[PDB]
């Protein structure tokens, strides 16, 4: 348990997982050249999670079918340090078709993308997981994501699988086949990968909206938010730290059951692009505006369902006992919305490197079964189609069966209900 | 005479480490493995330590886990010249708090290997005497690895003894929340062949470090260190001469009435944090021994009632003063034997002092004690985590991990039953006919 | 453990004395040439002679069982045994203290001796005895001695006169020993040599030698004993004494309506070439037939490139329409897949076992069975036993469970010998094994149902012997399938 791959799958993908290579690169003191220019050790002290030595380069692997934004990642800040050999990019695009990546021309590059998986894995003193991301709404990152993700899943299924999802949304793009997309994407995470960080769109567009007072939102906007909460979720994996240390630790703490792996992440404080936010919240503050909705990067709210298991991640000089006395009082003061029969089921983690910007920072993931809210959202935007029947020939016509969008629908149907399932269980 | 040390998992390794370098500053011997001339001079110590012939004294101990991260700091701190590397064994995936990682998947490929570096020190020994075992009872090496190898020295070494420090969880230092599973699947592979089980209530030793030594969050080091003083006062019968110095072999004939019972409950005394000015008398410390506060798994025993009550002793202690000491404790206290013991006390005395760490949290004192008392009030423990396992159990909840990792669900109903024999066994000792 | 009899540690020995005495309970009557321990009697002479009290009575209650185990032709070898096994049951069995350890001793020589022709050679070998300082010894052996006379007899006893000499020898010094029961002892022994003969003959050779209290007492002796003067009959006998179809329908051809337009269709980059290609020779060719031509046509040319799409190709979908048309073919044509036409879609299909795909798994499957109808085990057998060690956890489970379906309808041709019993526990059983112990559940899930779709076939107690290896919650799945399973 020590070395991660990194892949990203589509354009969200590609997007999101540049924009995380440039947060963590900072943070570890890399610069675009891969050269180290960073103060403390405890930024080597787990870099080969992430890196490789050189003569340090990531261990990312870049897939897309269309090469549009192979180049806009290249062209990009740290665009120059990710191996050339590793970009595996297509001719033609999927048209934001899931039956295009999965099935037709995703298929007929994934080959080219084991073969780099292989290349990576092969010089990893002990391979820890994998890590994808992608968006479930579009073509690539979700037709050929999900069959990267079953791949995998048959050539190493002894290596954990995370995922980066994004949620769908019409309050950004407004390609209706999203939730037909979302839901045959659901269809697999739920089934292939053992963890799944739920980045929800619209939850990132009311937050640049109703919280960072921005009028119209742009895509940099929300890549920010995720670039955040990506490296809050991922700061235990790289510095040296007690509590969910690689990522099957993590796992076996925070997945009780394992199709209920669909984690709720949150973080604080919510900065804006370049603003001004100096003064470090207390760590009150940082508690209290974790565990609310308005911070979540899932359009959920925790009241409505009770957490399973929570791991809190706090980063920056502070008080550690200060700590525990807030995250004990928001337990016992809302202890009806914590899970009984899993005792302890929240853990606190600290980590004293902050984000480069702040001071005090602090990240939340959480298995609610409030996320079925969610699923519900999109269920109910896949039926209204589906009901019509709606560019279906889309996906019979790569060959896939209206079967399938009927067991889809259904087995997220049940993952929504089994979420309730667990809502409603009790001690006695 | 020799005597095995084995330390699983991080917690067996860092707590070996904070032991043995509190056996070398008791017996004088340096990080290098070097000990002035004797200038004879009663050189009992060779118990736990062997012999180079170039006048160096390494450890009879391994080193093991299934991660490289914790013993390559051992490998690299001051003690990297102490221990042959032969004895520092590691692998590369570690079992993530999963028993059957550590004793079905993960831990069998490293099982042989940790085998033979112990039949190496077996064979450098002129008599063994049996193993101590150092481990977790939260992680899956220190869980799962742990009880394979026990299985696997009852079959090798069937006829030596083997005693085992293991640290009971506690959630203020919690890294996982399936903790309460390994815990009963350890304790319920483990039971048929431990000799004797030395708990060691992390909530105990956080608690002590917060009121006796003024911590507000102790770390690791902290727990570590205080610990390795109680260890110290149970294996000093074994490292050291005395003639009222009653070895320890001798007090588990006391402490253990039937097999399944061999959960003794130690309670150390005094334990001052080095700030101010201070000097405890016998009666003192012999009165603190009795209070729930100084145990390090929490219990009451006065809910309970006793099969043996032993007194271990080091410092400048008089046995007149002990007798006397006890003699009021035992008509001024609340000591409940079961009808069928003979409810004398065993005392051993060894007047070499209690050392410490120098520039450590605890201060030196005249005279320290140990008491390993086999209560049925230890029970409570198995109680508080039985039911957090129950809880989750009902609901299957992280059983796929295990499921999923070489172990049939049954397995889980098995060491449940075991536990609920445990402790109807408990119950049933404490009555009287 | 079989040299461990002899091992340093007790525990050790006793263990192995307890595993001897359950081997010759549970073993051969015509026996192993394990059981070697007639031909090296110094074996057992050296466990009788156990430094550990507790451990050499397990090895003479073994002993004893194997020596009414030997009670079976022809081990006429029982010569052998007395010399070098009787010598060692007087001196430290009958001299033990231990009431059980001495009765089984005794027990001993009493088959020792049945497997003799007479007493004599058994009488000669514990009279030095006699003479020993140990009186519990003597008085212990005498009684032995007068319980070997009592129910054997002198019989077919070579010379009786030099036996009775030889026995009656001692009878002076023994009846004026020190110890009050080795007296009374010789008193008893007395008596049986009374019952044997008269009383007139050991009143000439012995009686008058004896304390008058003493033979006052075997006086008192002879008048309670009731039966005639010498016994009608021996209480024992020695060992030799106790021996002395609707498929008439007319072949169709397909192999021309092969269109121009195919091997450089199913041989392109586009993935909707190589599909359509492969289903408009299967909905158009190959549905609209029952019974194809077994004669004057090579499908092999046809098949390996339904292979080369199955294992190779990308497109899934092509995957499926492809595997339909060899269950189509093998189907359609009854006893045609000999060697080549069945080996060469065999593998293919087993490595394409990986898809999860349901529709997918189901094509690849049912051809799977379709080849298996036509061709048992040909290559099956042992090529699908290859691939449940293979190391995707998919073509795992899915082979295993296709081996549970050719298991199922194994019918064979008879009577015995098949090429599944001579590879059942060699090869086959172990790779049952690997799923049974595999890391998954669903995995060992199917090694349950496929051990236990084993047992069915072959009798349960032939596959105990691997099973006991096994866990005994890991035996309550197996046999849980065992009542679901038939055929
Ligand atoms: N007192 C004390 N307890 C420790 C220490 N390290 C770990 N623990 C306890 O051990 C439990 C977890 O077991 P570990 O030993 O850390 O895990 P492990 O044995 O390495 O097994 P894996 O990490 O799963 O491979 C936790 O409940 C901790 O409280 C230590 O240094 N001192
Ligand atoms: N947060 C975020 N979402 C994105 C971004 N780009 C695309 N998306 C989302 O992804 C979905 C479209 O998927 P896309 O990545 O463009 O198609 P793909 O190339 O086949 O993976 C839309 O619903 C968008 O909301 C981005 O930069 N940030
Ligand atoms: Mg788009
Ligand atoms: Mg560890």
């Amino acid at each position: 348990m020590r070395e991660i791959v990194h892949i990203q799958a589509g354009q969200c993908g590609n997007q999101i997982g540049a924009k995380f290579w440039e947060v963590i690169s900072d943070e570890h003191g890399i610069d675009p050249t891969g050269s180290y220019h960073g103060d403390s050790d405890l930024q080597l002290e787990r870099i080969n999670v992430y890196y490789n030595e050189a003569a340090y380069v990531p261990r990312a692997i870049l897939v897309d079918l269309e090469p549009g934004t192979m180049d806009s990642v290249r062209s990009g800040p740290f665009g120059q340090i990710f191996r050339p050999d590793n970009f595996v990019f297509g001719q033609s695009g999927a048209g934001n078709n899931w039956a295009k990546g999965h099935y037709t021309e995703g298929a007929e590059l994934v080959d080219s993308v084991l073969d780099v998986v292989r290349k990576e894995s092969e010089s990893c003193d002990c391979l820890q997981g994998f890590q994808l991301t992608h968006s479930l709404g579009g073509g690539t990152g979700s037709g050929m994501g999900t069959l990267l993700i079953s791949k995998i899943r048959e050539e190493y299924p002894d290596r954990i699988m995370n995922t980066f999802s994004v949620v769908p949304s019409p309050k950004v793009s407004d390609t209706v086949v999203e939730p037909y997309n979302a839901t045959l994407s659901v269809h697999q995470l739920v089934e292939n990968t053992d963890e799944t960080y739920c980045i929800d769109n619209e939850a990132l567009y009311d937050i640049c909206f109703r919280t960072l007072k921005l009028t119209t939102p742009t895509y940099g906007d929300l890549n920010h938010l995720v670039s955040a909460t990506m490296s809050g979720v991922t700061t235990c994996l790289r510095f040296p730290g007690q509590l969910n240390a690689d990522l099957r630790k993590l796992a076996v703490n925070m997945v009780p059951f394992p199709r209920l792996h669909f984690f709720m992440p949150g973080f604080a404080p919510l900065t804006s692009r370049g603003s001004q936010q100096y003064r470090a919240l207390t760590v009150p503050e940082l508690t209290q505006q974790m565990f609310d909705a308005k911070n979540m990067m899932a359009a959920c709210d925790p009241r409505h369902g009770r957490y399973l298991t929570v791991a809190a991640v706090f980063r920056g000089r502070m008080s550690m006992k200060e700590v525990d006395e807030q995250m004990l009082n928001v337990q016992n003061k809302n202890s009806s919305y914590f899970v009984e029969w899993i005792p302890n089921n929240v853990k606190t983690a600290v980590c004293d490197i902050p984000p480069r910007g702040l001071k005090m920072s602090a990240t939340f993931i959480g298995n609610s079964t409030a996320i079925q809210e969610l699923f519900k959202r999109i269920s109910e935007q896949f039926t209204a189609m589906f009901r019509r029947k709606a560019f279906l020939h889309w996906y019979t016509g790569e060959g896939m069966d209206e079967m399938e969008f009927t067991e889809a629908e259904s087995n997220m149907n049940d993952l929504v209900s089994e979420y309730q399932q667990y809502q409603d269980a009790t001690a006695d | 005479r020799e005597c095995i040390s084995i330390h699983v998992g991080q917690a067996g390794v860092q707590i070996g480490n904070a032991c043995w370098e509190l056996y070398c500053l008791e017996h004088g011997i340096q990080p290098d493995g070097q000990m002035p001339s004797d200038k004879g001079g009663g050189d009992s110590f060779n118990t736990f330590f062997s012999e180079t012939g170039a006048g160096k004294h390494v450890p009879r101990a391994v080193f093991v886990d299934l991660e490289p991260t914790v013993i390559d700091e051992v490998r690299t701190g001051t003690y990297r010249q102490l221990f042959h590397p032969e004895q520092l064994i590691t692998g590369k995936e570690d079992a993530a708090n999963n028993y059957a990682r550590g004793h079905y998947t993960i831990g069998k490929e490293i099982i042989d290997l940790v085998l033979d570096r112990i039949r190496k020190l077996a064979d450098q020994c002129t008599g063994l005497q049996g193993f101590s075992v150092f481990h977790s009872f939260g992680g899956g090496t220190g869980s799962g690895f742990t009880s394979l190898l026990m299985e696997r020295l009852s079959v090798d070494y069937g006829k030596k003894s083997k005693l085992e420090f293991s640290i009971y969880p506690a959630p203020q230092v919690s890294t996982a929340v399936v903790e309460p599973y390994n815990s009963i699947l350890t304790t319920h592979t483990t039971l048929e062949h431990s000799d004797c089980a030395f708990m060691v209530d992390n909530e105990a030793i956080y608690d002590i470090c917060r009121r006796n030594l003024d911590i507000e969050r102790p770390t690791y080091t902290n727990l570590n260190r205080l610990i390795g003083q109680i260890v110290s006062s149970i294996t000093a019968s074994l490292r050291f001469d005395g003639a009222l110095n009653v070895d320890l072999t001798e007090f588990q004939t006391n402490l253990v009435p039937y097999p399944r019972a061999h959960f003794p409950l130690a309670t150390y005394a005094p334990v001052i944090s080095a700030e101010k000015a201070y000097q405890l008398s016998v009666a003192e410390i012999t009165n603190a021994c009795f209070e729930p506060a100084n145990q390090m798994v929490k219990c009451d025993p006065r809910h309970g009632k006793y099969m043996a009550c032993c007194l271990l002793y080091r410092g400048d202690v008089v046995p007149k003063d002990v007798n006397a000491a006890i003699a009021t404790i035992k008509t001024k206290r609340t000591i409940q034997f079961v009808d069928w013991c003979p409810t004398g006390f065993k005392v051993g005395i060894n007047y070499e002092p209690p050392t410490v760490v120098p520039g450590g949290d605890l201060a030196k004192v005249q005279r320290a004690v140990c008491m390993l008392s086999n209560t049925t009030a230890i029970a409570e423990a198995w109680a508080r985590l039985d039911h957090k396992f129950d809880l989750m159990y009902a609901k299957r909840a992280f059983v796929h991990w295990y499921v999923g990792e070489g172990m049939e669900e049954g397995e889980f109903s098995e060491a449940r039953e075991d536990m609920a024999a445990l402790e109807k066994d408990y119950e049933e000792v404490g009555v009287d006919s | 453990l079989e040299q461990r009899a002899s091992h340093k540690v007790w525990k050790a020995r006793l263990n192995a004395y307890q595993e001897l005495n359950n081997l010759f309970t549970k073993s051969s009557v015509i026996p192993n040439d394990v059981a070697n321990y007639w031909l090296d009697p110094e074996l057992f002479a050296s466990y009788i002679v156990d430094s550990n009290v507790v451990a050499q009575e397990n090895a003479i209650i073994a002993l004893h069982t194997l020596l009414e185990y030997i009670s079976q032709v022809p081990n006429v070898s029982t010569s052998k045994l007395r010399l070098q096994w009787i010598p060692p049951l007087v001196e430290k069995g009958l001299s033990s203290s231990r009431a059980a350890t001495k009765a089984k001793a005794t027990d001993c020589i009493m088959l020792l001796t049945q497997s003799d022709t007479s007493i004599q050679q058994t009488v000669n070998l514990m009279l030095p005895s006699l003479s020993n300082k140990l009186p519990r010894l003597v008085s212990s052996c005498v009684k032995c001695l007068a319980t070997i006379i009592e129910e054997f007899g002198f019989i077919n006893v070579s010379d009786i006169n030099i036996l009775l000499s030889e026995i009656l020898e001692p009878l002076p010094k023994l009846s004026s020993h020190a110890d009050r029961n080795v007296r009374s002892e010789t008193m008893n022994l007395i008596l049986q040599i009374y019952k044997w003969f008269g009383k007139e003959l050991l009143q000439e050779l012995l009686l008058e030698k004896l304390k008058p209290i003493q033979q006052r007492d075997l006086s008192r002796m002879f008048e309670k004993y009731e039966g005639t003067i010498p016994p009608k009959q021996q209480p024992r006998l020695f060992q030799w004494q106790k021996e002395q179809p609707f498929e008439l329908l007319p072949p169709s051809v397909i192999l021309d309506k092969f269109p121009a337009d195919f091997q450089t269709r199913i041989s392109s980059t586009k993935w909707k070439d190589r599909v359509e290609a492969l289903e408009e020779i299967h909905n158009n060719v190959l549905k609209p037939v029952k019974k194809l031509a077994h004669k004057n046509q090579d499908y092999s040319d046809y098949l390996r490139v339904l292979a080369n799409v199955i294992q190779k190709d990308a497109n899934v979908q092509a995957v499926t329409i492809a595997a339909n048309s060899v269950q189509l073919l093998c189907n359609s044509l009854r006893s045609n897949f000999t060697r080549s036409y069945g080996a060469i879609v065999l593998v293919p299909l087993l490595e394409r076992t990986k898809e999860k795909k349901p529709s997918v798994n189901e094509a690849i499957c049912s051809a799977l069975d379709a080849v298996a109808t036509y061709c048992g085990f040909d290559d099956c057998l042992e090529e699908t036993l290859n691939y449940m060690k293979h190391k995707t956890p998919q073509v795992r489970i899915e082979c295993t469970k296709f081996l549970t379906r050719m298991l199922q309808g194994w019918k064979s041709d008879g009577p015995l010998q098949n090429q599944l019993l001579f590879k059942l526990l060699p090869e086959v059983t172990t790779a049952v094994l690997k799923i049974v112990n595999d890391t998954q559940p669903t995995t060992r899930n199917t090694g349950f149902e496929c051990f236990a779709t084993l047992m069915k076939l072959v009798g349960e107690r032939e596959l105990a012997d691997p099973l006991e290896k096994l866990d005994n919650l890991k035996k309550k799945k197996i046999y849980e399938y065992y009542e679901k399973v038939e055929v």
